[PDB]
């Protein structure tokens, strides 16, 4: 599970 | 200077210089002010892609990033190419990185031309596809901190030997043979060009940003051009 | 009826069920009252070329229709096809004379479309090119006075051993494969269609026009379609 | 009868009719003993590629099958098509299972068929791309089990809802428009196959193959041509 | 010094140095003395076409050159490329005349190579197609007498301003980027190449020639290569 | 000379 | 990580 | 109508 900054 | 049209994949938001409130798509004609973009849902981590179309009946430039299994962004723009870029002009992936840092790597690329002039379906066409980049790859021009070879793909910007993305960082990758992209007897000209990228960013807060650009044959990194800049203009006017 | 998205080459003005006072090109959608035409100088007797080009990221459906060392006459449409046609249809080719004539040859015709569904560059197309028909053309479907063979080219309506086109006369020619030209997971959607045709007249008096269209896969000419229907559409609302 | 011709990967050694003591590819011309075979060092659950190229100047049928990082078996058989087959023919897909079984699933497949005749230049060409199969696949013809869908895979043969392959399994899957193989008039007439497959065997010692085949427009599948008749030939004559 | 591989059609017999007695299509490796030819009804004044192909799985390159609506020409050679030409190279057209001489044009070139590594399906391609050469090709590399523009033809060899054939010239035409021809680690490698020549000879007794060529990247016109050495060879050796 | 109609 | 039968 | 030298 890789996915966010903003 | 330098000739660019590029559509640009933004990380971060300068919104100090016209950039929007968060990561978005947008179509720059010679200036890093985009002439009109699209909120875009960045995916940290994950591999995506890019298809960038334009034909010279429509004279629209139209863009789609979209990542499996999730909404996509578009974005166009009406305009008239003849009249920006010289006929002859190279192509090419431009990206980079700043105080905030992240991987712009590319897994692969590819880029068809056809241009009709009116002695009618005599068609003129080129067409190159990338989906391995090997560490000696003669039909393209590195500059910067652009590598290729790191198995298969193209680092646009620096990564460190255990794979981690460095910041203040600049590299491009243009294709060797110049591009005939319009030609005043031609009935239609039209390109598109594809790309898959993995922008990845440990910590997350990526930056600055992936692009696909259109020059002048000779067109070079302009200094600074790190950072918000994508290596593409020499300031932000 | 049968759902039809066509580009007609209009050689009659028919005023009279909203042709334009000349011959024109223009864009139908399910009706013979084109949503959108083009003045056209149609040039008795000498080979021209149709570009039929669209994608699902505009949405706009543009043609260009020019004649060596002329100028072309360019049309397009704002239309988004998944609320017009199935996502299954079958594309051709449609002719028709009636009271006055002409010849509609057909001396090529290639077709490409590209679907892009969002399990990314999982990329579906189909092509093909016909450059010469031969008389027992099994990969096409022909109808109504429709004919291969006669040497090389397609001959869409009647035509006399002297070589004379006949009056009140349908044809069309399908390509037998249906095509996909439209999905719902699909990220890019794209086509492009490119024929030469040879309308002459030996009385300068042509008449009625040559079309691309899509329809249904099941799609057969409409009753009394000869004439000003082009053999796409059964009236004239 | 039908007239085949096909390029087989044979995965269980039926040594009673030909057979080599080993998996292997093999070229068929009008029956089920290959005119020639290779040994193949199939991989039991992982994706493959196969290869099967033709050209009229040479009259040399070659296939080419591997799988990632492992040696690739190659086999060749000269042969003019001319004489096998008739001007229009179908392609595609067949497979099968018997007392032993075996997962018969593809992931992808694509055909060009290129004829350039007498005259300047002129060149028809067929190409189609298949990298996801729907479930309402409406340009394939599906032919005892086949069937499409299950999560964009083309399964040949009889799998049950928990996924394990059925013995006595037969299907095959052709492209629905004709191809024109040759001309009696073309310079040169090719056509280049690919498709990646996966087979997978519980019980392990698999059956029966998976074979690319070309044959009349009007071909079905034989009855009794279970095993290692690969639903291609009616008896191993 | 350079490394050649071509595809020569010899108009003019050169028997002190292996040629056959009569007009010739011919197979060069690193020698004028071709390792194979075949006999060419060459036909003073008409437009023909040559065709070569070559893919890894075979290793034979083979060429077909041929004459509307008469018969052709072919020639065919068993050869490894990947032990005679360096991974990267550079593709071409040469032509020359001596004491006899001929006009040496071409009217289309298109090249297409591709390929496959060993990672699912991979495929690199590179595809040019000129159907029109303009004045300024920035595209091509012309070397020796070599022009672009006459409208729109590549005439290889001096041509006087009436349109007659100097003797004693010497002109190559190189695609600007570098082909990836081989990889030690491909599942297949392949290229195929048209282009349509015009050879026209007034002094009747046509020389010396045409030749499709494949050399390392920085290949060069060498000296005295005129007449019989195509401007391929220092030497006959 | 074949061109035209109007 | 499957099976090769050799 | 130029010319096969043959
Ligand atoms: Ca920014
Ligand atoms: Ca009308
Ligand atoms: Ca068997
Ligand atoms: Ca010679
Ligand atoms: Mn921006
Ligand atoms: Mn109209
Ligand atoms: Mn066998
Ligand atoms: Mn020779």
């Amino acid at each position: 599970m890789y996915w966010y900054p903003y | 200077a330098d000739t660019i049209v590029a559509v640009e994949l933004d990380t971060y938001p300068n919104t100090d210089i016209g950039d929007p409130s968060y990561p978005h798509i947008g179509i720059d004609i010679k200036s890093v002010r985009s002439k009109k973009t699209a909120k875009w849902n960045m995916q940290n981590g994950k591999v995506g892609t890019a298809h960038i179309i334009y034909n010279s009946v429509d004279k629209r430039l139209s863009a789609v990033v979209s990542y499996p299994n999730a909404d996509s962004a578009t974005v166009s723009y009406d305009v008239d190419l003849d009249n920006v870029l010289p006929e002859w002009v190279r192509v090419g992936l431009s990206a980079s990185t700043g105080l905030y840092k992240e991987t712009n790597t590319i897994l692969s690329w590819s880029f068809t031309s056809k241009l009709k002039s009116n002695s009618t379906h005599e068609t003129n066409a080129l067409h190159f596809m990338f989906n391995q980049f090997s560490k000696d790859q003669k039909d393209l021009i590195l500059q910067g901190d652009a590598t290729t070879g790191t198995d298969g793909n193209l680092e646009l910007t620096r990564v460190s030997s255990n794979g981690s993305p460095q910041g203040s960082s600049v590299g491009r990758a243009l294709f060797y043979a110049p591009v005939h992209i319009w030609e005043s007897s031609a009935v239609v000209a039209s390109f598109e060009a594809t790309f898959t990228f993995l922008i990845k960013s440990p910590d997350s807060h990526p930056a600055d940003g992936i692009a696909f650009f259109i020059s002048n044959i000779d067109s070079s990194i302009p200094s600074g051009s790190t950072g918000r800049l994508l290596g593409l203009f020499p300031d932000a006017n």
